[PDB]
Order: C-alpha cells, then sequence, then structure tokens
C-alpha cells in the first residue's frame, strides 16, 4: 500500500539512547509480524539489522532492538557509536506477495566538534575571460554541520542569476565540503569594483570577496 | 476431479475485508460475537440483544443469501476444473486446452466477483457495525480512568484459545506439501520435451497451477495467526495499565477483537485449506502415476 | 553467497535499459530496490523462477519486467520509457531462505547486490574545458598560498584530478562536481602550497576524462 512513515531526523549522544518509530496500515505492518528494519550507508548495500520484528541476525550487536505494538513499529540503538551514523529504513510484508519500505530516518552522533567554514574565492582568469565566459569559484571546506547558504552579491547588489551551488559533501576527515559557481560576462566582469561569496553557517557568516 | 472449491476467496479494492465460501463468511463478524462477550461485562452497555438479533444476523443471513446468487458460477467452475484436470474426460469432448483455459480464468474470476460484487452493501454494514460499536462503547461511566481488568482477563481466555490450534503441525504441514510440489514441478519441466503425451502432461500442469494458489491463500491465514498469536502473548507480559482513557480502551478492544476474529478466521480457512490441498495432491499422484 | 550486479550505465530519456545480477538451487525470490537522490528505498519487484510468477509494485505498471535465466542463474530487470527520475542505485536482494522463512516471501533479509547505478541524462559525451585558476599573491592565507584547476562542462561524471603526476599530494582538494542547468558537470581542484614555491616550483594539474579520451594539463602561473 502506502509507504511506511518514519521521521527524517532522529539524533542521540553517545552512551545514551535514541528511538525511531514506523508508522503503517493494518495491511502492511498492523497485518503481519514480518516487519524489518535496514541500516543504509550511502553507495554500498543495505545491511539487515533485524529479522521478524524481533530477531536479530548473526553478528548484530546485541544493543539493537526492535519491538512492535499495533500499528507502530518501532527501533532503539543503545549506546551509540560513530558507525551507527546513518539512514535506517524499515520495510514490512503486505498483502498478495506485496514488499513496501519506509521513508528513512538519518540518525546522527553528537560526538563531533563544530568548526565553521573556510571560504576560498577564486576570480575569473585570463585563459577564461578571453572565451567570453566567467565563472566565480568560491569553495567551501572544514564546516560541521553539513548545512551552509551560498549568497552573491555584485558590488553591494544581489545578484541571483548564474548560480549554481552543490550539496555538501563530506570529507575525508569527517568534515563536509561544498562549492559554488557563479556564470557571469566579461562586460558584467568589467562593469563592477568587485563581487563578493556571502556563506551563512550555523547564523554565522563568512564573506569573501574578488575584484579585478 | 474435485467436488469442492471452497478455497477461493476474494478481497475487495481496498483491501481491508475478506469474504470466503466458508461461514460466517468475514473475519468481522466474528469480531463481532466477540465483542457481545465484551458488552455482556459492562452494565452501561449491557443491552447486547439488539445488536445481536438484529444487525448481526441479518448481516449474517444477507451474506448466506448473497452466496446464494453465485451458485451457478460456482456450480460451473466446478464442472470445468474436474475436466481439464483429468486427460480421461477432458478428451471425451474434443475442445483444445488453450481454449479451456482461457475459459477458466474467465468463469473463475466472474464469480470472485459476484462474492464482492453481491456484498458491496454487506461490506458497507459491517463499517456501520464498527461505528455502531464505537458510538455504544462511549456510553461508559469512565473517562480517563477506566479500568482495564476485563481487558486482562480476556488475554487470558485468548492464550488458552490458541493453545488448541496446532500451528507447529501447520507449519511442518505446509512445508511438506511444498517441497513435494515444488519437486513435481522440476519432474514435468524435464520429461515435457522427451515424453509425447500432451493431453495429460497439460492437465498435470493445470493442477500445479491451482496447487501454488492454495499455498498462497493457506500461508495468508497462516501469517495472520501468527500475528495474533505473537501480539497477544506480549499483551500479557508487556505493560499491563489499570487505567487508560476511553477513546485508548476504544482501541484496546477492537485491537485484541481484530487478533482472534482473524484468528478463528484463518483456523476454520486452515482447516478447510487442508483438505483442499491433499485433495490436488491426491490428483498427482494418480496424474504422475497415470503419465508414467 | 554473494551477488554481482553489472556497472555502471548511463542511458538517454525515453531509452531501455536492462540491469543484470549474476548469482552463485535457484528457488528463491529476487527483487530489485532502488534509491533516488535523496529519496527513499523502493521495492519494484520479484520473480520466483520454479513457479515462474513475477510480481511487480503497483508504481511500476508495464515499464519493468523481470526475466530469469536457470542456466546462469541471473535475474535480469529491464525498465522502459527512461525519465530523468530514474536515475537511482539500484540493487537485487534475493530472500533469507528458499520458501520456507515461513511466510514472508516476499522477504529481503537475504544477501544483497553490490549495486548499480544508472545515470539517465539527455546530454552528450563532452570532453573538459580546463582553466587554470592563478594562485592570488594578495591573499597569501598567511604564507601558504592557494592555486588550482577549475574543470568546467564536462559530461559525463567522473573526472580523475592529479598535480605532478600524483607526485604533489598535501594540500591538494578535489571538490565534488556541480550539475550545471544544461546538464553539464563541473568542478574544481585546488592545492595548498607554501607562498615561497610559486614563483619556483611548476604546478601541473592533470584532468582525465576517460569518456571521452580527453586529458588537459594545465600550467598554474602567478598572475602576471
Amino acid at each position: 500500500q502506502s509507504a511506511l512513515t518514519q521521521p527524517p531526523s532522529t539524533s542521540g549522544s553517545p552512551g545514551q539512547s535514541v528511538t525511531i518509530s514506523c508508522t503503517g496500515t493494518g495491511i502492511d505492518v498492523g497485518g503481519f509480524s514480518y516487519v524489518s528494519w535496514f541500516q543504509y550507508h550511502p553507495g554500498k548495500a543495505p545491511k539487515l539489522i533485524i529479522f521478524e520484528v524481533t530477531k536479530r541476525p548473526s553478528g548484530v550487536p546485541d544493543r539493537f532492538s526492535g519491538s512492535k505494538s499495533g500499528n507502530t513499529a518501532s527501533l532503539t540503538i543503545s549506546g551509540l557509536q560513530a558507525d551507527d551514523e546513518a539512514e535506517y529504513y524499515c520495510s514490512s510484508y503486505a498483502v498478495n506477495n506485496n514488499f513496501v519500505f519506509g521513508t528513512g530516518t538519518k540518525v546522527t552522533v553528537l560526538v563531533s566538534p563544530r568548526p565553521t567554514p573556510l571560504s576560498l574565492c577564486s576570480h575569473p582568469r585570463s585563459e577564461e575571460l578571453q572565451a567570453n565566459k566567467a565563472t566565480l569559484v568560491c569553495l567551501i571546506s572544514d564546516f560541521y554541520p553539513g548545512a551552509v547558504t551560498v549568497a552573491w552579491k555584485a558590488d553591494s547588489s544581489p545578484v541571483k542569476a548564474g548560480v549554481e551551488t552543490t550539496t555538501p559533501s563530506k570529507q575525508s576527515n569527517n568534515k563536509y565540503a561544498a562549492s559554488s559557481y557563479l556564470s557571469l560576462t566579461p562586460e558584467q566582469w568589467k562593469s563592477h569594483r568587485s563581487y563578493s561569496c556571502q556563506v551563512t553557517h550555523e547564523g554565522s557568516t563568512v564573506e569573501k570577496t574578488v575584484a579585478p | 476431479t474435485t467436488d469442492n472449491i471452497d478455497y477461493f476467496d476474494i478481497s475487495d479494492e481496498s483491501n481491508y475485508y475478506l469474504i470466503s465460501q466458508l461461514r460466517p463468511h468475514f473475519s468481522n463478524i466474528y469480531f463481532f460475537d466477540e465483542f457481545k462477550r465484551y458488552a455482556s461485562y459492562h452494565t452501561e452497555i449491557k443491552r447486547y440483544e439488539d445488536i445481536h438479533k438484529t444487525k448481526v444476523n441479518s448481516l449474517l443471513n444477507e451474506a448466506s443469501r448473497a452466496i446464494g446468487i453465485c451458485n451457478r458460477a460456482k456450480n460451473t467452475v466446478k464442472g470445468l476444473i474436474n475436466i481439464l484436470e483429468n486427460p480421461q474426460k477432458f478428451k471425451t469432448q474434443r475442445e483444445s486446452y488453450d481454449v479451456k483455459l482461457r475459459q477458466y480464468e474467465e468463469k473463475k474470476e466472474a464469480f470472485r466477483g459476484c462474492l464482492l460484487n453481491k456484498n458491496r452493501k454487506n461490506l458497507d454494514q459491517i463499517k456501520k457495525i464498527n461505528n455502531e460499536i464505537r458510538d455504544l462503547l462511549e456510553k461508559l461511566k469512565c473517562s480517563q480512568d477506566c479500568q482495564t481488568n476485563v481487558y486482562f482477563d480476556m488475554i487470558k481466555i485468548y492464550l488458552v484459545d490458541f493453545k488448541k490450534m496446532p500451528y507447529e503441525n501447520y507449519d511442518t504441514f505446509i512445508k511438506q506439501y511444498k517441497n513435494s510440489y515444488l519437486s513435481g514441478v522440476d519432474m514435468i519441466r524435464k520429461i515435457e520435451k522427451q515424453i509425447d503425451n500432451p493431453v495429460t502432461i497439460n492437465a498435470i500442469k493445470f493442477t500445479q497451477k491451482e496447487m501454488g494458489y492454495i499455498i498462497d491463500r493457506f500461508e495468508y491465514h497462516l501469517q495472520k495467526v501468527k500475528h495474533s498469536i505473537d501480539q497477544v502473548t506480549a499483551l500479557s507480559d508487556g505493560v499491563k495499565p489499570k487505567q487508560v482513557t476511553k477513546n485508548r480502551l476504544k482501541e484496546y478492544y477492537f485491537n485484541i477483537g481484530n487478533y482472534y476474529s482473524i484468528f478463528k478466521f484463518g483456523k476454520d480457512s486452515l482447516n478447510m485449506l487442508n483438505k483442499a490441498l491433499i485433495h490436488k495432491e491426491k490428483i498427482v499422484h494418480n496424474l504422475l502415476g497415470e503419465l508414467f | 553467497v554473494q551477488l554481482v550486479q553489472s556497472g555502471a550505465e548511463v542511458k538517454k530519456p525515453g531509452s531501455s535499459m536492462k540491469v543484470s545480477c549474476k548469482a552463485s538451487f535457484n528457488r528463491y525470490v529476487f527483487s530489485w530496490v532502488r534509491q533516488a537522490p535523496g529519496q527513499g528505498l523502493e521495492w519494484m519487484g520479484g520473480i520466483l523462477p520454479i513457479l515462474e510468477t513475477t510480481y511487480y509494485a503497483k508504481n511500476f505498471k508495464g515499464r519493468v519486467t523481470i526475466t530469469a535465466d536457470e542456466s546462469t542463474s541471473t535475474v535480469y530487470m529491464e525498465l522502459s520509457s527512461l525519465t530523468s527520475e530514474d536515475t537511482a542505485v539500484y540493487f537485487c536482494a534475493r530472500d533469507e531462505h528458499d520458501y520456507v522463512w515461513g511466510s514472508y516471501r516476499p522477504s529481503l533479509t537475504g544477501p544483497w547486490g553490490q549495486g548499480t547505478l544508472v545515470t539517465v541524462s539527455s546530454a552528450s559525451t563532452k570532453g573538459p574545458s580546463v582553466f587554470p585558476l592563478a594562485p592570488s599573491s594578495k591573499s597569501t592565507s598567511g604564507g601558504t598560498a592557494a592555486l588550482g584547476c577549475l574543470v568546467k562542462d564536462y559530461f559525463p561524471e567522473p573526472v580523475t584530478v592529479s598535480w605532478n603526476s600524483g607526485a604533489l599530494t598535501s594540500g591538494v582538494h578535489t571538490f565534488p562536481a556541480v550539475l550545471q542547468s544544461s546538464g553539464l558537470y563541473s568542478l574544481s581542484s585546488v592545492v595548498t602550497v607554501p607562498s615561497s614555491s610559486l614563483g619556483t616550483q611548476t604546478y601541473i594539474c592533470n584532468v582525465n576524462h576517460k569518456p571521452s579520451n580527453t586529458k588537459v594539463d594545465k600550467k598554474v602561473e602567478p598572475k602576471s
């Protein structure tokens, strides 16, 4: 039937607990005792964490424990660790050989510092301006959490055309990275005094500036 | 050569209710019979003869009256199965196998839909009694401090009623069947190219096409009974609150009754799906021996 | 046991794509689950080759077809009428037990495939236009100035960027690509080198885009 319900975000401190839910109907969750859970790392294959509502597979640590009561199944991860930070899906068998998943619950670990992003802005090069194109390369790195908002100001005037910003990406040192670009024309480049790249992160905005 | 086709059930488009050829046809009627025992306790809703005599019996009679309108369709498919699953009776007439195969699918779906279309108003009455049970349960003097003693006095009874059903025997019987059924599929698929027996092999294929459908239906209630057995067992060991809200108790009564009615609904079907499975396998044991 | 799927595929919109899933006794059911970017897992359908029954989710009515070959134990999933929303990572997941896992089939508590990514895009194969981002001597950021290369307009992903033929590793930071509205990709790679070496040491970024058979080496020099 309809996709199962899961909260998009759940938090928990290391050494404590966290509880996520899985709401369904009487034809998928509330119908059968076959409700499974899955820990998902992006890029790789999921891993079965819970089978038959409460049976644990081989190798799964004993702190993972699921349950259900009527129409809402719930999984509880006790003693959180750095490896537990992933997306957690729930699933259930349905009538007529149907199988439905959940919306996924992003689990986060509160055991980490929160550095502010370090922005590096690069002005257009002489080779790019000679091809009737202009791209301002604004680069963001070393920020936790991975949630930044980029704003561009063309000579103290907010510019919205030609802006392309990537989604955050976790780095090798467990921090996140992002980048933004501003497509312009050589006339617009040689017209203003200077451009800026404002990046707001956790209420604090860091801005860089380039000029011809 | 089967003499009964009561294993055929149909589900509505909403997939909430289930209609079966065996009485009381609906899973919710068993829940209505159990709700009379719930109302037999509380005095503020002790007037239970009105629900039993008027709504429930007329619903059970209107359900039994509805299936009688599909009797011609039931007797039509019963004749087509006995002819198709027996090559000696199929070869008496000269209709081709592929034509009889297409007629079986159309004549059977018309009989299944006859059980659903002739009970659309009965399904609308099923909702009328569920809202009637909720509107009647409002008459309790309790509100936020409702006692659950009768709720847990019932669970003790439901655990005893579950012990009479042999789940382990049904679990071993179905696995015994699916192994002898799948092994027969590999045997036919290995000799169909080396054996020149079209009228018999195709009839053996027609029997296996039904057997897989019965296992799909026999396992459904088995999953639902496992739900009724596992959920109620956790209620006797989980939290035992002495006081809940009036709306939470309405969710307490409609929960165990939905589990027990489904349990008693699965116990009746599996008792029939047992003989329905064995009969189809007795034919294969004789259709295979006739093949060799 | 283990499952092995085919490599990454890049198909044009409207075309037909098939994905394989080779397995190491094929009585189990074989499902197919994807995840669109920023979306959740979605079951598509299964197939019981012993009974020759094929299941399909309601959201996929006729667009997905599942075939199975007993000779090689390979289950195939073919998706017709490909749109830009079908770009996802497609998995194949078998059941835990064979027909005897109670009655939970299609259960997906069995082994999974390694994963196959499918990129549906209308853009054509194009080589990148690399531009050298000169190190800004005005902002040395404490003596460790930064230079880099701009990989603009390339398709498809990915591109491998190296500096000094891999000899220079400290300070290198290649940022993930951006997807422009024109369907083309763009990224950058920046190194952090001391400013004293900006006037004597040569720095050459090496961008390799194998799908287009293109490789560009740009000489990043100070502004002059």
